């Protein structure tokens, strides 16, 4: 069936279910190379790779020689790395992002009025360490050339997405959140009974367990292949079970959005998704192997080892028919267990939430739901991330169950476009701290901050958003949005809120 | 003007009047000292404008003079200023105490050829010109003579006084006692030297006490003249 | 954490200037010749094409260019921590004012020789250093002129503009510092980019008792000079008023200035420690207020302090940063679904703690006490804005 | 890991002297200050009482008034939580008191003075507070004073029994009760006047003594079963033949009403006991020690735990969720413990975090006066009752998550150790939960110590930890185990088999090498071997083929 549909380079991409309009905009990518050969009659030399082809890329790299002298020469004048630029071009502000490795240099362009330059960085970095993922180091992925016809559709989906977000009431919120939460270190986790937290991760444990009977060495007198080294299970967009490590499980997530696999799951019905990759983890045979199914908005993903428990691999293998029969085995029995993780979606797993435009317009459950103070619910969106171990929560379709009117739709753009402000003051914290903890081996400084937050007004009552960083070590970021008649301590609300919660 | 009157225990205690801990007191444009009730004193004004090339140090001079700080980067005056100084002297010839306000006009080397009007301004009412030149460039002090003969031009009843800078860079002089010596031969001139060093409150006041005497005693004197 | 300035002519590609300081403190280093034609190299290589070079940015610095008429372009690189780019491109902008006020449009742009420029321009160094260097005004960041509460609503107003009839100019303002007391209505018509600058140029001045200095107008007549005169009758405290060629400083003599000034002279020698405090001694600050800054944003009028508080910690010029680097974050966030109010909590532990609030035309911001209560933040300064209100 | 806590104090004194900027604790006004009205806004905000209210039909805020005087006026004798929010005090001089509460809040006072004249004013030593009657004891007098109830207490029937015993010498008599009218027993520390347990029948005809018994020590506590509602428990304090402190404790059923021993069970301790406790499932005793030993013994095993508190354990009150051991003092001072009796630290609600060992509720309102009970208002959950003696009185409140829906169990102390990773007390709550009992909780306290450490780097440390969780089902004390292996025994081995890919990849091979032994599959041992051959270590060698052939 898929079989047919591996490639030569062992690759396989196979599914079955049950630009122009971009081209007005100015925008590029770019991979050049920082060693010039001015000797060499051939032109555009400097560039390995580039897309789109178009006029709205095409003015860009007519003045890429700007980006080339100001990565070498800002960088010998400050001792450090460049990381932005901003220009204008037919009258548009456009934000470029650097990134340099290994004497190369990536450039990502994107203007300023889709994408602010906080939103641009997250991204750059998150380009090149996907690129990274699938590849290894990026001259792997840009200087074999015969790689281009599949960068460029990374690069394609790229930038539709952000371009024109959500147009590849619940896709306009995905739109509207997106800004945010696909930069997180951590992925969209959904909170469960501990009933079903222990179904899930009794099926997810099978395969980690690779407890192969059929095919044992004994019986083929062969060393198996791989050893499982975990796997993570998702529903719908959001992560339910894991057995992986937490930089394993971002890596692969950021796989999954840039093939659009998990908010596909989140619309539609996929009959079967199979996926195999060689990739390249953080980690450190030193061969690894992605394998994905997928069925019926559930997204499994497994890592595979080469050597150790298991027999070593050269060269470039397909896909092992019997690692995958085992993961679309497990899957296929979880399908009795929809039923109920959907009333999960249904419901509210986390606080109760309030509409914002009922304010311009059992019990004892519902007050322990209540994540604000008070008789009366405040509460309207928020999101709660655990760096350690890489899960956030958020608002399902409970934004739907709200009105969605134009108070409250308004008000979910403002919560996620302040909070990716909020996160800049945060990320600069977290830098500076790694940093001192590696120079041990300011005062009137504004930069090691706690906490953020900003009152808006708005009509179709005023709307409170506020987010929290924690330095213990245990880290935390919660991004909390109430109404300003409740006042609220972020300590109390991220003890309740993060109390007892763990992957 | 009583040489180093200032050094006795009377002029300690009209040095104590501008003094506040042991530093300047700076004055306003219409501030004054306050004196003892039992203390009358007579009090002079004078208006004097500084001039001389550009890096002369003018305006290091009156900072010196002032007993405010002298700057050490070479800023370009932009405009006419007026530093307003207050010293006490005990007179040679009435025993009696005199004060003076001197105002030292600075419109600076560049402002004046810019700005056609800024030297009339300084003109306005002017009774002295101090003529800086450099110990370590001979230029200013070759140029002199006609700053001599074309700043204070033809003007009758004018103070002149030429004034030596930079001499604490002894090891870059250009021009040597001898030339300024035959130079004051042709021009009996009343010549001072200032060491614009940028310790404590008083000590700017033992180096510049004996210029301001100088300076006092040329106008006061001629005050008394006219 | 070293910045430096860099202006060149941008027809010629000859640097005009190079100004630096060293964590505000200013400095003669200049960068290297072959450094400094990349960065202007690189923003005339942008301009042979439509495509205009604003900024850059390092993981530690930042870049910031600007191109003014058809002359300049202005370059600057900060190491500063709480530099942003808005922080640089008013920063340029008054940069850019300050050389129009030394040497007028005229000279400035259209530039036939780049060796006029090269002796005029130095003229701007001290204004420029003060730009670049530590200061206790805000104006050049806001925007908005600095100021301070006047004793009284009658008596200084009412002397100040009878001064302005009797020295022949509608423009006529008092100030202690850099902070305007009073004004004449004629004084606070004057454009943003003029009414800060004027100021500034009067405070960033070693202290001198009279100036006169020539200042081309960036409003109305930048061609013309027209001139800026100061008294400063008492230590820190003086008037400015703004000029054609008449009166001469020669006529504005000391028995002019004590009929006008002595009658006053007891709330004037009371402006003096007004003059680091915005507010009167009796107003009604909360304990915890360890500074303060209020805008008022139709009258283009700001308010700034550290002094309500002086025996915490940090030190008044450490308070004076914190709030600098908050205004500079509310610019670009609260300030241009309408933004009412923001609030800080700094670390390490217990650490300071900023509010700010909008109330229609004003806008108020704190510097707090660690101790204070976060969930009295908002209300907090709600109240002292509204103790303020009838003040400003 | 910590508990986060706020104090509500249900009175108008102004003697509490609490701070103003203190958010953690609140009190009630009538009709120092700076930070108050900052205080009153967040109050108000969460819309808590504050002032007050006088209402015609119910004058709360006088009414409160008159409790506190009944309190310096006279001791309490007693304090029962009838529900989850409604309370009733009784006092000395017979005046009873009903409070109505909404959450940690005071709603209504009432005071009913119906029964003062009623007693024989006999000083009353304890009490049994009324579904339908209510018994009192006195130190004078061998009598029950009996209420009969069918202002509240206006339906009254009065009437007394005697009470065969010692001659009266002030005795300190105590009273329990297992189910209102179905059992009733009386005892005194020290044939009928030498009897110190007495049972008595409940009956029209009045209460009757149905048989007494002479205990072998004084007791230290007494509690009737909830399971074992004809059992009486008891605690006694008892000397070794070394001359060392024992904690005895002895069931006593009632058969054919004649109460008699049936069991007797010693736990040694340290230094002699203050205190007693007995756990929500009634199958754990805690015992207080005077040199400040905490001991915990399991009535199932012979398993025994030792502490150090800080406070002098003198009162002990038991979480009904099991999960949570309070250590409370005379001296105004609290600990909170695990059932493992690891401490947990407790903090004050503040903008910060800052948790501390102890809780000294004397740091936070000057209380002039001693502690004397805790109480977890049973009838979620999450408030303590606190009595001082003479006042005040007050409920601390926990704060719960959210996402575990309010609840405290050991399930949730194992994945808060872990969101903290805590993991050796995560460990010690898996080894004190029973898997004969608790099966499903300890297939998830187990999976989640597991899957938490299998995500890390291997470090020696997380090697003794990984067998550690594996070895609560692999090696218990109890071979009963055997009655449930079949249940548990494929998910644990299934994290075993992780626990071996993981150890194989690290080259530990020691380790990897035992636990294919312990886990008996066919072909894990085939691993082993084949990593041996790039390594030389061939310890297995061909056996694993042979051990293959065999199972
Ligand atoms: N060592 C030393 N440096 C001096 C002295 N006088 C002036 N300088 C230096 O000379 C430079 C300029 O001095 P200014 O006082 O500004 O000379 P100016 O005559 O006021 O120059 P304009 O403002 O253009 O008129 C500074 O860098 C001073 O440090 C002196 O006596 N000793």
């Amino acid at each position: 069936e898929w079989l047919d549909s591996v490639q030569k380079n062992g690759e396989l991409f196979y599914l079955e279910l049950s630009q122009h309009s971009t081209l007005s905009i100015p925008h590029i990518s770019m991979y050049l190379t920082l060693q010039l050969q001015s000797e060499a009659a051939r032109e555009e030399q400097e560039i390995l790779y580039h897309y789109p082809v178009s006029e709205a890329s095409q003015k860009l790299k007519s003045v890429r020689g700007i980006f080339l002298t100001l990565c070498d020469m800002l960088e010998s004048v400050t001792g450090t790395q460049v990381t932005s630029s901003s220009l204008h071009l037919n009258g548009k502000q456009i934000h470029v992002a650097y990134l340099k490795e290994s004497d190369k240099l990536l450039l990502i362009g994107l203007p300023a009025e889709e994408v602010p330059l906080p939103q641009l960085r997250n991204m750059i970095e998150d380009v090149a360490q996907t690129l990274k993922f699938m590849y290894g180091s990026l001259d792997s992925a840009f200087c074999q050339v015969e790689n281009a016809p599949r960068l460029d559709h990374f690069f394609s989906l790229f930038f539709e997405r952000a371009l024109r977000p959500g147009k590849l009431s619940a896709q306009q919120y995905a739109a509207a959140s997106a800004v945010l939460l696909d930069n997180l270190p951590g992925v969209r986790w959904l909170v469960l009974p501990q009933e079903l937290k222990v179904e899930l991760d009794t099926a997810l444990s099978d395969l980690e367990a690779a407890d192969f009977e059929e095919l044992s060495e004994d019986y083929y007198d062969m060393r198996r292949l791989y050893t499982i080294l975990g796997s993570s299970l998702f529903y719908k967009g959001y992560m339910v079970c894991s057995h992986l490590p937490k930089d394993d499980v971002i890596e692969i997530a950021a796989y999954c959005r840039q093939h659009c696999l998990l908010p596909l799951a989140a619309k539609q019905r996929i009959g079967q998704l199979i996926i195999w990759r060689e990739v390249f983890p953080r980690h450190h045979e030193g061969r690894y192997f992605l394998l994905v199914v997928g069925l019926r908005h559930y997204l499994l993903c497994v890592l595979l080892e080469a050597g150790g428990c298991a027999s070593k691999a050269t060269g470039n293998p397909g896909p092992d028919c019997i690692y995958v029969d085992q993961v679309r085995a497990t899957l296929h029995q979880l399908e009795g267990v929809d039923s109920r993780i959907e009333e999960q979606l249904a419901t509210s797993p986390g606080p109760c939430l309030s509409c914002a435009d009922w304010f311009l317009a059992e019990l004892e459950v519902y007050d322990i739901m209540k994540l604000t103070s008070g008789p009366e619910n405040t509460l309207f969106h928020y999101v709660a991330l655990e760096t350690v171990q890489g899960i956030f929560i958020t608002p399902t379709h409970e934004e739907v169950a709200q009105l969605g009117g134009s108070v409250h739709s308004q008000l979910i753009k403002n919560f996620h476009q302040c909070c990716l402000s909020i996160r800049a003051f945060f990320q600069q914290t977290l830098k500076e701290e790694k940093k001192k903890a590696l120079s041990d081996g300011s005062v009137s400084s504004l930069s090691p901050v706690k906490e953020h937050g900003v009152l808006f007004e708005c009509s179709p009552m005023s709307y409170w958003v506020v987010g929290r960083l924690f330095l213990n070590p245990k880290p935390q970021e919660l991004y909390v949005c109430f109404h300003d008649s409740v006042s609220e301590i972020a300590i109390e609300m991220a003890f309740k809120l993060f109390f007892g919660l763990t992957l | 003007i009583v040489p180093d009157w200032h050094e006795t225990v009377e002029g300690k205690e009209y040095l104590a009047c501008i003094l506040r801990k042991n530093r300047r007191r700076e004055f306003g444009l219409l501030e004054r000292p306050v004196l003892p009730p039992s203390v009358v004193i007579d009090t002079a004004s004078y208006k004097i404008f500084v001039s001389g090339k550009s890096g002369v140090g003018k305006t290091a001079l009156v900072a010196k003079l002032a007993g405010l700080e002298v700057p050490i980067v070479h800023h370009e005056t932009t405009g006419i200023q007026t530093t307003v100084v207050f010293w006490p002297a005990k007179l040679k010839a009435s025993d009696c105490v005199v004060m003076f306000r001197f105002e030292f006009w600075d419109c600076g080397e560049s402002a004046l050829k810019k700005f056609d009007h800024m030297l009339p301004a300084c003109k306005e009412n002017a009774d002295a010109f101090l003529f800086l030149f450099s110990f370590t460039d001979r230029a200013s002090f070759e140029d002199l003579p006609g700053q001599l003969t074309r700043v204070a031009g033809e003007a009758p009843g004018l103070v002149k006084i030429v004034i030596g800078s930079k001499f604490d860079q002894y090891m870059h002089t250009d021009v040597p006692a001898r030339d300024l010596t035959a130079f004051r031969q042709a021009w009996e001139l009343p010549l001072f030297r200032v060491k614009s060093v940028p310790l404590d409150g008083r000590a700017g006041l033992a180096d510049t006490a004996h210029v301001l005497n100088g300076l006092a005693e040329q106008l006061w004197h001629q005050d008394q003249v006219a | 954490s070293p910045v430096h300035l860099l202006c060149l002519a941008a027809s010629s590609g000859v640097p005009l200037f190079c100004r630096s300081s060293s964590g505000g403190a200013p400095s003669r280093q200049q960068l290297p010749f072959s450094v400094i034609g990349s960065l202007n190299g690189v923003h005339m290589f942008g301009q042979n094409l439509d495509v205009q070079l604003n900024s850059a940015r390092t993981e530690d610095t930042t870049v910031v260019w600007k191109n003014f008429h058809d002359s300049i372009t202005l370059i600057v690189l900060s190491s500063e921590e709480g530099t942003s780019e808005l922080r640089l491109e008013r920063m340029l902008h008054m940069v850019f004012g300050a050389m129009v006020l030394i040497v007028g449009l005229e000279e400035l742009t259209n530039i036939r020789n780049v060796e006029r420029l090269k002796k005029e321009l130095r003229a701007s160094y001290c204004l420029i250093d003060s730009f670049l260097g530590n200061s206790e005004l805000i104006g050049d960041l806001t925007q908005c002129v600095d100021c301070v509460i006047p004793p009284e609503g009658s008596a200084m107003q009412e002397t100040l503009s009878g001064f302005a009839e009797a020295t022949g100019t509608a423009f006529v303002s008092l100030l202690v510092s850099g902070r305007v007391v009073a004004a004449t209505e004629g004084w606070w018509r004057l454009g943003m980019p003029e009414a800060v600058l004027l100021p500034w140029l009067v405070g960033s001045l070693p202290p001198q008792a009279a100036r006169d200095y020539p200042v081309y107008l960036p409003h109305g007549s930048p061609t013309v000079p027209h001139r800026l005169l100061t008294l400063t009758l008492l230590r820190g405290l003086e008037l400015c008023l703004l000029c054609g060629p008449r009166p001469p400083l020669g006529q504005l003599d000391p028995q002019l200035m004590e009929r006008w000034w002595q009658p006053l002279l007891e709330p004037l020698r009371a402006c003096l420690p007004l003059g680091p405090r915005a507010l009167p001694e009796g107003f009604p600050l909360h304990s915890d207020i360890l500074g303060l800054l209020l805008l008022h944003l139709e009258l283009r009028r700001c308010l700034f302090t550290v002094e309500p508080s002086k025996d915490k910690e940090p030190s008044p010029e450490q308070r004076r940063r914190l709030l600098r680097n908050f205004y500079t974050l509310v610019a670009t966030t609260h300030f241009p679904q309408m933004p009412r109010a923001c609030y800080l909590v700094l670390g390490p532990g217990m650490g300071w703690q900023l509010v700010a609030v909008q109330l229609g035309l004003r806008l108020l911001l704190l510097l707090l006490s660690p101790h204070t209560p976060t969930h009295g933040l908002r209300s907090l300064a709600t109240r002292t804005l509204q103790a303020l209100t009838p003040l400003l | 890991s910590f508990c986060l806590t706020e104090l509500h104090l249900w009175s108008l004194k102004s003697t509490l002297h609490i701070a103003d900027r203190d958010i953690g604790v609140y009190q009630y006004y009538d009709k120092e200050h700076g930070n108050l009205e900052e205080k009153q806004r967040l109050a108000e905000s969460r819309d808590y009482p504050w002032t007050l209210k006088n209402r015609r039909p119910e004058k709360l805020r006088d009414s409160l008034k008159e409790l506190e005087e009944l309190m310096q006026s006279s001791p309490c004798v007693l304090s029962k939580w009838k529900s989850k929010y409604i309370c009733q005090l009784l006092f000395g001089s017979g005046v009873l008191v009903s409070l109505s509460l909404s959450g940690p809040q005071l709603e209504k006072v009432v005071i009913d003075r119906s029964l003062v004249g009623k007693l024989i004013s006999d000083t009353i030593s304890d009490a049994l507070l009324t579904d339908s009657f209510i018994i009192l004891s006195f130190l004078a007098q061998n009598k029950l004073c009996f209420i009969q109830f069918t202002l509240s207490a206006l339906d009254l029937k009065i009437s007394y029994y005697d009470i065969p015993g010692p001659a009266n010498r002030t005795i300190d008599r105590h009273l329990a009760v297992n189910s209102t009218q179905d059992l009733v027993v009386c005892w005194w520390p020290l044939e009928k006047d030498r009897a110190n347990m007495l049972l008595l029948g409940f009956t029209q005809g009045g209460l009757e003594v149905l048989s007494f018994v002479r205990t072998e020590w004084s007791p230290l506590d007494v509690h009737f079963g909830t399971k074992q509602p004809y059992q009486v428990f008891t605690v006694e304090c008892s000397v070794s033949v070394d001359k060392e402190p024992m904690a005895d404790s002895c069931i006593y059923e009632s058969v054919r009403n004649k109460l008699h021993c049936v069991s007797v069970t010693r736990i040694p301790l340290r230094s002699k006991a203050i205190s007693c406790c007995r756990n929500s499932t009634e199958d754990k005793l805690i015992v207080g020690c005077e040199d400040s030993s905490v001991i915990l013994y399991e009535a199932h095993r012979g398993v025994t735990l030792l502490a150090q508190a800080e406070l002098r354990p003198s009162l002990i009150s038991c979480h009904p969720s099991g999960a949570i051991l309070l250590v409370g003092s005379n001296q105004g001072e609290l600990q909170i413990f695990d059932i493992a009796l690891s401490p947990i630290n407790i903090q004050l609600l503040a903008e910060d975090y800052s948790p501390k060992e102890t809780l000294q509720f004397k740091k936070f309102f000057d209380v002039s006066s001693s502690l004397v009970q805790m109480q977890w208002m049973a009838p979620i959950c999450d408030l303590l009752f606190l009595r001082f003696n003479k006042g005040p009185l007050g409920v601390l409140l926990f704060k719960l998550g959210i996402l575990t829906r309010g609840q405290l169990g050991l399930v949730d102390l194992i994945l808060q150790y872990i969101h903290y990773s805590e993991v050796y007390e995560a460990i010690s709550i898996l080894r004190s939960m029973d898997w004969d009992t608790l099966g499903q909780q300890c297939l998830i306290g187990m999976g989640t110590i597991v899957n938490h450490l299998l995500r890390q780097r291997l470090t020696p440390e997380r090697e003794a930890q990984l067998e550690a969780s594996l070895g609560t089902f692999y090696a218990p004390t109890r071979p009963l185990l055997d009655t449930t292996i079949l249940e548990y025994r494929e998910p644990v081995s299934k994290y075993a088999r992780r626990l071996f890919h993981h150890l194989l990849r690290y080259k530990r091979f020691e380790k990897a090498f035992l636990l294919a032994v312990d886990i008996g599959a066919r072909d894990l041992f085939m691993d082993i071997h084949y990593l041996a051959l790039d390594m030389g270590e061939l310890a297995l060698a061909e056996v694993a083929r042979r051990r293959a052939h065999d199972i």
